[PDB]
């Protein structure tokens, strides 16, 4: 069944955008009651995505700026390896980096 | 056959006709009232030419009867719909079905 | 309930005789002061001689004509009869018996507003 | 059979697929067997919010109201924006119960978004259909479209003979509701959806009508009460927003029809004293003195012919010397006045101590230059003051003067209304004393008050003399999931309004139903009375005052709760500063907070110290942390709701106690109730409402249809089941029959005509009926008419019902005498074997389902798989439920935004609404209602179910199976998943 590849593709990445502004920020109600069902189901879908292609250049270049701004950026804001996370959320980053 | 019932009026005078391509945003549900089409969910509308026969007959009867800007409903028999060679998982294998469809972009 | 019966006032020329006849059947209790109103057809309602017991009459701007007004408590009738007749004249006539005795009432609101309106009758003059 | 069990799923998961390979046939079975029949399984669906305001204007009939029948009203429609936000907009105007309507936000009956016509307490038109019991029927009108831009609709309400009309643009409406209870107070209503902008025409001032009312029908600006003014307001809220935030407010203090009419004091039956002629005389005289004083006082002179214009005092004498009905009326009043005060506890007295001598009776005033000379004044006020008692005296006789005129009124034939004509034998004054304006209460009130004056001066010696507890108490708690076990917590509560709350620490299993701090799960305090209560009333610290803040810090570690009021910290009678100590800690607590009826109060958690008050005076310093103060998202909290729902009946019941006799040997199964404390201490007896759990749906098209024969037996449709009533239990206090879905009559004392019932009447266009169909809500028999039509019973009454799904009847048979009570549903109806019960002995009733000879039993009808079995069965689905009068719910995160403004004169009050608002529905098959998807936060079986579900439905569209996957799509779309995926609740 067919789906707005792009819309949804736009939708992935600000939800992985705004989890890890969460993550960072401190907060004691992370989205879905835990670390791991915040971040776990948005990186599998991103990693689909990713995967399948659809992210642009420009796509990819964000999602590389934020797994980490300071190794990944073209001539603060806490990276994804910098901020503290579950061996689940440590796979799903393993699976990204493959 | 095909039972029409006016919901909200319509132009009244531009009736589809055959080879014409008619798009409507239509919502499907079953005798019991439980809905399993929505053309709203996807945001999208629906489109079908008129002759070609790609969708049930009686669903090609009820939006040719109507005109343009007229929103109505369908019910339509097991006889003109599925029927006993339903949808499996989708369409039980006798229901009737009621279409709340709209006709707007005439073409 | 004090229903109060009003026959009488039938149409009639200038000077003719109407006689009008107020009964308040109802309660003993109470039955006083069975005074008399009128409304003309789209007018201001004006009140007629007001008649009580003991032989008192209260007289008002409604008193044009010849009315000779007189009760009886023995049954609780009212006998008004107008001799003369002016086109003015014409209006519906009502009879209303209020626990009011001549027009005194120097207590509550619900002692004062506690009244017994009833049915009336047309007059017409020509 | 069984029922909803998780491990099912999980074994047709394992069904599916096995080691990397897919069983297409397996996975295609699965699906068509489970998925087309959209039953026994969790539903969802987005839906829209539905709100409804009300025009503040209350009506009803009773015997001896003081109240007009005929109504009428009008509403017009501005802009209507149909089809936003992928759902069409709800608009519905007409009339609705003041008991027994209350819609809540969200989470409603059917699939959510209830408002007019979506139960039998209220009665509604969308321009298509006539709304009611939640059934939409098809009338026919000249134009027929929905609510659309530019047109109004009239509204009329028939009390004499219960009726309902509607007229959209002048054209008669062919349709009326009919029948319909008259238990309340009747008030126009307006449901509608977001994008939606309508505007009322209530009368008069208030609007007036583009078409001219029916004959009789007066306008409802009319029945506004004296003390009330005409404003639009929201039904039942529980929350209102303010300057401080959301304020939490409590239930409303509703009013009745029987308010309206008077119940007087019949105190001209009560034997006068021999005072008539000891002080009656002097009170009269003295009201005679008070009289020619007001004459004084005004323009008026004592002339003996009676001039109003000229202001002449017809007896013109100073002693009041009037002719004898003159003078009997004045003294019978005086009589009367002593009457009243003898009735009353109060008991007349002339033991002055001489003070007849002592008074003046003199007032001097020198202005009586007429002949009512020599006006006297006793100068009563000045020789002895009016006591408290004695003018709340004042106020009952007063208050009982205008009961007997207010009586003496609708025995005439008056009705209230707020413009008088007494042509048309209206006044505003009818509506009984509570209701009175102040002024009218003084005028009444001045000259009793005189006359106790006169009455101290002459030495008087008078001296004066479950369900509705679940709508006094709302709870607001905090989510489960928010349970502190350890550090220092704080939180703050302003009472708005004073009285009646209570705000403290909660354990997590707090019941909704007993009041806060009368159990040991709730360590509340209530600052109304200054008491503390953990398990009993014990006094602590002072009463607040309006607009306090108390604050609560609970101190985990030292097992402590402190209560301070405005930085104060509140003492015990001891002197201990902490309000409880050494409390274990166990499962956790949470916040919590009672309201009382009309009771307000801000809650603020300390989501942010900046709105957080007195924090730095105490809080602060010990380092009681805020209650959720790092928390993003604000505290999703919990509101008590009092909606009676039908509930399995535990097992650890301490009065009720269900078993199971099925497998009996020449007996059909059966379920038999007991009491267990029957006849005990503290025993309790009241109504009992059982249902079974499962339902029996009629088909959807009615086309007619010793050893038993078999063929009989294959070829029926009809099916039984009996109720047998035990000896010594009364069948005067049992009713054996069938429930409807939709039923929340938690009614003490239930009788068989506090039903719901309904009449829908269909006419064509010369006004004849054409159809004629009711609505109710249950179908039961009482057995005191088969008991009466014949000490204990000494004999078991089983009364057997009979229902026909093909034809839609269903009879009675009482132990086998027959009986002539019978009933006919429409098609597609599901109904539960019901019975309510007044339990008085041991044995009280035993469920029995059977069959007869040519008659199916009750499991076939209800299990699909067991439909052609004869043999009866009880499988373990098929359970008893009690009804339960108050559960849990969630508040929803956001509420809809409506503006009830009036434009003007002309335009009237204008109603809009434009933010649009949707959510998750989880709809459950059976019982045919649908709850928040965010409420399996604490209904944890259900989420449980659902996860499964959903790996189900993952299990049958494994490994590239693009038609199941299609199928799947029909039952979950596009918009759900993606409404899913931004819910972050």
């Amino acid at each position: 069944p067919a789906i707005p590849l792009e819309a949804l593709r736009d939708k992935a990445l600000r939800m992985l955008g705004e989890a890890v502004r969460d993550g960072g920020q401190h907060a004691r109600d992370p989205v879905g009651g835990s670390v791991e069902f915040q971040f776990v189901p948005v990186l599998k879908l991103v990693s689909t995505l990713l995967v399948m292609g659809i992210f642009g250049d420009e796509d990819v270049k964000q999602i590389l700026k934020m797994i980490e701004p300071e190794v990944f950026t073209e001539e603060l804001e806490e990276g994804l390896l910098q901020m503290k996370l579950p061996e689940s959320v440590k796979l799903q980053m393993c699976n990204l980096l493959e | 056959g095909v039972e029409i019932e006016t919901i909200s009026p319509g132009d009244g005078r531009t009736f589809p006709k055959k080879g014409q391509t008619c798009v409507v945003h239509y919502t499907g549900m079953l005798q019991n009232g439980k809905k399993f089409d929505s053309s709203r969910d996807r945001n999208k509308p629906f489109k079908f030419r008129i002759g070609k026969q790609e969708v049930i007959k009686g669903f090609e009867e009820g939006a040719a009867q109507m005109s343009l800007g007229q929103r109505a409903k369908l019910t339509c028999t097991p006889d003109v719909a599925y029927g006993a060679t339903g949808h499996p998982g989708v369409i039980p294998p006798n229901a009737t079905l009621i279409f709340d469809v709209e006709l707007l972009n005439l073409e | 309930q004090v229903q109060l019966q009003e026959s009488g006032g039938g149409l009639m020329q200038a000077g003719g005789s109407l006689r009008l006849s107020c009964t308040a059947s109802g309660s003993i209790f109470s039955i006083n002061s069975m005074g008399w109103y009128r409304q003309a057809p789209g007018k201001q309602r004006e009140l007629v001689a007001t008649i009580t017991s003991g032989n008192s009459i209260n007289y008002a701007d409604s008193v044009k004509g010849r009315f000779t007004i007189s009760r009886d408590n023995a049954k609780n009738t009212v006998y008004l009869q107008m001799n003369s007749l002016k086109p003015e004249d014409t209006a519906v006539y009502y009879c209303n018996a209020d626990r009011v005795p001549n027009g005194y009432n120097p207590w509550g609101t619900p002692n004062d507003e506690y009244d017994y309106w009833g049915q009336g009758t047309q007059v017409t003059v020509s | 059979k069984h029922g909803r069990n998780h491990k099912v799923l999980d074994v047709l998961c394992s069904l599916c697929v096995c080691n990397g390979v897919a069983v297409r046939s397996n996975q295609d079975l699965i699906t068509e067997n489970l998925l087309p029949g959209r039953e026994l399984l969790l539903q969802t669906n987005l839906i829209n919010y539905v709100t409804s305001i009300r025009p503040n204007i209350f009506v009803g009939r009773a015997e001896g109201s003081t109240q007009y029948g005929k109504w009428y009203f009008e509403v017009m429609v501005d802009e209507v924006v149909p089809f936003l936000t992928a759902q069409a907009t709800h608009l519905r105007v007409g009339w609705a119960l003041t008991e027994g309507y209350s819609p809540y936000p969200g989470g409603g009956e059917g699939w959510g978004g209830n408002g007019v016509g979506d139960d039998l307490y209220s009665y509604g038109f969308d321009g298509l259909h006539l709304w009611t019991g939640h059934v939409a029927r098809p009338v026919t009108s000249p134009g027929q479209h929905l609510l659309a831009p530019e047109d109004v609709v009239s509204c009329c309400l028939d009390l004499s003979v219960p009726s309902i009309s509607f007229r959209i643009n002048g054209c008669p409406v062919q349709g009326v509701f009919e029948a319909f209870n008259l238990d309340g107070l009747f008030f126009p209503v307006v449901s509608f959806s977001a994008g939606v902008k309508v505007r009322f025409l209530l009368g008069g001032r208030h609007g007036e009508f583009k078409f001219l009312p029916p004959p009789g029908y007066a306008p409802c600006h009319e029945a506004v009460l004296p003390r009330e003014r005409l404003r639009l307001e929201p039904i039942k809220e529980y929350r209102r927003e303010g300057p401080r935030g959301p304020h939490l407010v409590g239930p409303s203090r509703c009013l009745s029809h029987t308010d309206f009419v008077p119940c007087p004091v019949d105190t001209v039956q009560i034997v006068l004293p021999p005072h008539l002629e000891r002080i009656r005389e002097k009170l009269a005289e003295n009201i005679h003195e008070l009289w020619a004083l007001t004459r004084i006082e005004q323009g008026w002179t004592y002339g003996p012919v009676r001039d109003d214009n000229k202001r002449l005092h017809p007896c013109l004498v100073n002693f009041h010397s009037l002719p004898e009905p003159e003078r009997n009326y004045n003294l019978q009043m005086s009589g009367e006045t002593l009457k009243t005060l003898l009735a009353l506890g109060c008991h007349v007295g002339m033991a002055d101590e001489k003070a007849e001598d002592n008074l003046k009776k003199t007032k001097l005033p020198k202005t009586y230059m007429m002949s009512n000379g020599y006006k006297p004044a006793p100068l009563d006020l000045s020789h002895v003051r009016l006591t408290p008692a004695q003018t709340t005296l004042v106020d009952r006789l007063a208050e009982n003067g205008h009961n007997v005129w207010a009586r003496d009124r609708v025995a005439q034939g008056w009705s209230y209304s707020a413009v008088q004509d007494i042509p048309a034998r209206r006044n505003p004054r009818l509506v009984p004393y509570r209701l009175l304006d102040e002024a009218t209460k003084r005028s009444n009130r001045d000259s009793l008050c005189q006359a106790v004056r006169t009455l101290l001066g002459y030495g008087y010696n008078i001296e004066p003399p479950n369900q509705s507890r679940w709508d006094r108490v709302r709870i607001f708690r905090a989510e489960k999931s928010y349970t502190v076990q350890s550090g220092r917590w704080y939180f703050e509560f302003e009472a708005v309004t004073t009285g009646e709350m209570r705000v403290g620490w909660a354990r997590p299993e707090l019941r909704p139903d007993v009041e806060l701090g009368a159990d040991e799960l709730a360590y509340v305090f209530n600052g109304h009375r200054g008491q503390r209560w953990h398990l009993g009333s014990e006094p602590f610290g002072r009463p607040w005052q309006s607009g306090d803040v108390v604050g609560c810090m609970i101190d985990l570690t030292e097992n402590t709760i402190i209560f301070t009021l405005n930085g104060e910290v509140l003492m015990s009678d001891s002197g201990s500063e902490t309000a409880f100590r050494e409390i274990e800690i166990g499962d956790g607590f949470l916040p919590v907070c009672s309201l009382g009826p009309g009771q307000v109060g801000h809650l603020n958690l300390g989501q942010d110290v900046s709105s957080l008050r007195f924090f730095a005076i105490c809080g602060l310093q010990e380092g009681f942390e805020p209650f959720a103060i790092n928390m993003q998202r604000p505290v999703t909290t919990w509101f008590s709701k009092s909606l009676p729902q039908f509930e399995p009946v535990p097992p650890e019941h301490p009065h009720y106690e269900v078993a199971r006799m099925d497998g009996t040997v020449d007996t059909p199964p059966c379920l038999r109730l007991a009491h267990r404390t029957w006849g005990s201490q503290n025993s309790l007896v009241e109504m009992l409402f059982l249902r079974l759990s499962l339902p029996v749906q009629f088909h959807q098209h009615f086309r007619c249809t010793n050893r038993d024969d078999p063929e009989i037996i294959l070829n029926t449709t009809t099916y039984y089941y009996s109720v047998r009533v035990f000896a010594g239990q009364e069948p005067s206090c049992v009713w054996v029959g069938w429930v409807t879905p939709d039923y929340h009559q938690h009614d003490m004392n239930f009788d068989l005509s506090k039903v719901r019932a309904v009449t829908v009447t269909m006419g064509d266009e010369q006004g004849n009926v054409h159809s004629s169909l009711k609505c109710s809500n249950c179908y039961m028999v009482w057995g005191g008419d088969f008991v009466s039509p014949g000490r204990i019973s000494h004999t078991d009454l089983v009364i057997g019902c009979l229902v026909d799904l093909a034809t839609g009847l269903m009879t009675f048979t009482a132990n086998g005498k027959e009986s002539n009570t019978f009933f006919q549903v429409e098609p597609n109806t599901k109904l539960f074997p019901a019975v309510f019960v007044l339990p008085t002995h041991q044995n009280v009733i035993q469920f029995e389902l059977g069959k007869q000879k040519n008659i199916m039993p009750l499991s076939a009808a209800m299990f699909l798989s067991e439909r052609k079995n004869p043999a009866p069965q009880c499988p373990p689905r098929l359970e008893v439920q009690m009804l339960m009068p108050v559960s849990w719910s969630r508040m929803p995160n956001h509420f809809l935004q409506v503006e009830t403004r009036r434009a003007g004169e002309r335009l009237g009050w204008a109603v809009q609404c434009q933010d649009p608002l949707t959510m998750m529905a989880l709809h459950i098959p059976e019982e045919n209602r649908c709850m928040d998807i965010l409420e399996l936060s604490e209904r944890l079986d259900l989420q449980r179910f659902h996860s499964h579900t959903l790996r189900l439905y993952r299990a049958v569209c494994a490994l590239g199976n693009n038609r199941v996957a299609h199928a799947l799509c029909s039952h979950v779309d596009q918009a759900q998943l993606l409404h899913a995926l931004e819910d972050a609740h």
